[PDB]
Order: C-alpha cells, then structure tokens, then sequence
C-alpha cells in the first residue's frame, strides 16, 4: 500500500529545507 | 474583510519602514529546554525573570547564517515577523543580538508541532483537516495582501495552541516582493513545479503548498515522496497525483485545482484570487468569520499540565550557548 511504502521510506521524520 | 485588510496594511507598513530593535537582553531570561531544531537554528523554552512568562527563544549563530548564505533571508525573517499581526501567526515579543548570536523571542505555543500529532494519529479526518486549512487560507490572504510570500508551509512549521488553533511559525524564507523572485528554497515535498524549473515565481507557490498540506493532513503522507529529493522533484513536475480511496469528491476536486502545474489555472492565482478557494464546495460548511474570531470549537485540544509544560514536544540534545569575547559579523547584521 502507499501508506506502507511511505512508512518504509527515509522521509517520515521532520524534514529540513534545501538551500 | 475588504476594509480590514486596508487598516492592517497601514500598521504593517509603519513597522516595516521603522522596525523595532534591541528590545531585550539575554540575561533577562532563564533557559530551560530545547523545543526544536531546524536547518539553521535552535528554539528553546525560556522564562522571563521580571515577569515570569514563558517564551520560545529562537537562537541563530551568526557564523552559521553566513556560511549557509542566509544573511538576507534572516534579515527578512526578523523584519517581516516584527511587523505582522494576525490571529494565526506567532507573536514576536523581543529581539536582540550579541557578539555571536541573533535572538528572536516569541510567544510559547505549548501544543506542539502539527507534525507530531499528525504522525502519531496517522491522518486527520476531512472536517479536522478543513478546520486547519481554513486558518491557513485566511493567513495567506492576509500575508499576500502585504506582498509577502511565505514559502515554507509544512506541519513542522505549524504549532497547535491551547485552544486547538494554528500558529504559523518560521518566517525564515518569507520575502516581501511585488514581482517575481527566483530563490530555490523550501522543503522538497512542498516545492511548486515553477521553483524546481528555475522559472521566476510569485505568491502562487503558497497555494500549491497548501494543496500539499491538505493532502498530507487527510492522507497521512505527502502527494509526492521518495527517498531522495531528486526523485521527488521528478514526480512534482510530472504532476501525476493519485488520491486515497477515502477522499471525498469535493476534496479531490479542490486538490486538483491547487496541485495544478499550470500557473494560469491554479486556484488562488486566478482573477477571483482567494475567493475561488473560499467558495469551493469543500469549504461550504466553513464560517470564515467564526474561524477568524476563534469562536469555533477545535476538533482537538492538546493536554497541558501547566505553564512551561513541554510534554507535547520531542526531547532534543541540549547544547551550551556560547558567546565570544569578539563581535562576529557586526555590520552584516547592523539592522537586526
Ligand atoms: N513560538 C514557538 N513556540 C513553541 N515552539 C516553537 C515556536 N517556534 C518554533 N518552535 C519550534 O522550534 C522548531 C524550529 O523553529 P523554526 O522557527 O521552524 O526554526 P528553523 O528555521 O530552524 O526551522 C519548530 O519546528 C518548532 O518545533
Ligand atoms: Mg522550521
Ligand atoms: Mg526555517
């Protein structure tokens, strides 16, 4: 499922900005 | 509405032209606990001695601001924040600087980041997401009427207050601009296509980011995600978006008009402006006046055991605040 794929991804924590 | 934004602009312009400066000192506060870190600085819970009030103090290391080429952005951040006044924007109470650091002291919003509750609960129901989205719509209406672009909407920069309402924080990328602007800044999952494609862009990027926020609130995950930003970018510019089974038809229709790659068709950027969003069917039950006056009952109210309770925030590694005997970057930050 899309939820399962998100939770297994590396970007579930607090996200930093790009500059 | 129409006349309120005219009076609001006058108070803003006065403070924009003559900003306040050096309205406190570091020794007037006791430092307690780190509330959050970001890309650039640290925010601590502090207690003001003479008064006993708790505040949230953002601390920026001048040398780190320079190394990351954020000088102009940091001056925008303080100049804009000290001039705005709106029910859903954090209030800046004091600002000052010393040899090493820049300090912005804000009202403490004890309810925590939207991010933390959203990840814990999983997702918000549409009425719950709609309540938050309405506050952001009104906040962008106000900011855009002052020629301000916010450019960093995300749950990590949104705080829940004691009454369950939103407080927008982090003006680090906010800018007053009447034409186009070109800086590549923000968070990958929330970037509009025109930023990625190095086109000049305008306030419409905020309305795109609102679409992303509504999606993530209601779905529990962003519309475009991947392990590396580069692959996120490819998905954003392709524009292909899939919706969860449980989204209402009204919600999907709104999102298709906010997540619209074509600037000329994107809600918020058309001839009717924000009224296309306010008048959409998904907001049919929304009393905009009652939200602004904070008379609606919030769907979720955080738990507080008293002033200075940080239980709605994660723990962070505490670090010492160092102040050099030598002034760093004195005139780069003269106007701060
Ligand atoms: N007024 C506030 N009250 C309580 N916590 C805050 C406040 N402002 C910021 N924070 C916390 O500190 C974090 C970083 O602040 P922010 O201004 O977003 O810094 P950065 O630009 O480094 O992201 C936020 O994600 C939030 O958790
Ligand atoms: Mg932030
Ligand atoms: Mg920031």
């Amino acid at each position: 499922t899309t939820y399962a794929d998100f939770i297994a991804s590396g970007r579930t924590g607090r996200r930093n900005a790009i500059h | 509405v129409k006349e309120f934004l005219a009076k609001a602009k006058e108070d803003f312009l006065k403070k924009w032209e003559t900003p306040s400066q050096n309205t406190a000192q570091l020794d007037q506060f006791d430092r307690i606990k780190t509330l959050g870190t970001g890309s650039f600085g640290r925010v601590m819970l502090v207690k003001h001695k003479e008064s006993g009030n708790h505040y949230a103090m953002k601390i920026l290391d001048k040398q780190k601001v320079v190394k990351l080429k954020q000088i102009e952005h940091t001056l925008n951040e303080k100049r804009i924040l000290q001039a705005v006044n709106f029910p859903f924007l954090v209030k800046l109470e004091f600002s000052f600087k010393d040899n090493s650091n820049l300090y912005m002291v804000m009202e403490y919003v004890a309810g925590g980041e939207m991010f933390s509750h959203l990840r814990r609960i999983g997702r918000f129901s549409e009425p719950h997401a709609r309540f938050y989205a309405a506050q952001i719509v009104l906040t962008f209406e106000y900011l855009h009427s002052l020629d301000l672009i916010y450019r960093d909407l995300k749950p990590e920069n949104l705080l829940i207050d004691q009454q369950g309402y939103i407080q927008v924080t982090d003006f680090g990328f906010a800018k007053r601009v009447k034409g186009r602007t070109w800086t590549l800044c923000g968070t990958p999952e929330y970037l509009a296509p025109e930023i990625i494609l190095s086109k000049g862009y305008n306030k419409a990027v905020d309305w795109w980011a609102l679409g992303v926020l509504i999606y993530e609130m209601a779905a529990g995950y962003p519309p475009f995600f991947a392990d590396q930003p580069i692959q996120i970018y490819e998905k954003i510019v392709s524009g292909k978006v899939r919706f969860p089974s449980h989204f209402s038809s009204d919600l999907k229709d709104l999102l298709r008009n906010l997540l619209q790659v074509d600037l000329t068709k994107r809600f918020g950027n058309l001839k009717n402006g924000v009224n296309d969003i306010k008048n959409h069917k998904w907001f049919a039950t929304t009393d905009w006046i009652a939200i602004y006056q904070r008379k609606v009952e919030a769907p979720f109210i955080p738990k507080f055991k008293g002033p200075g309770d940080t239980s709605n925030f994660d723990d962070y590694e505490e670090e010492e605040i160092r102040v050099s005997i030598n002034e760093k970057c004195g005139k780069e930050f003269t106007e701060f």
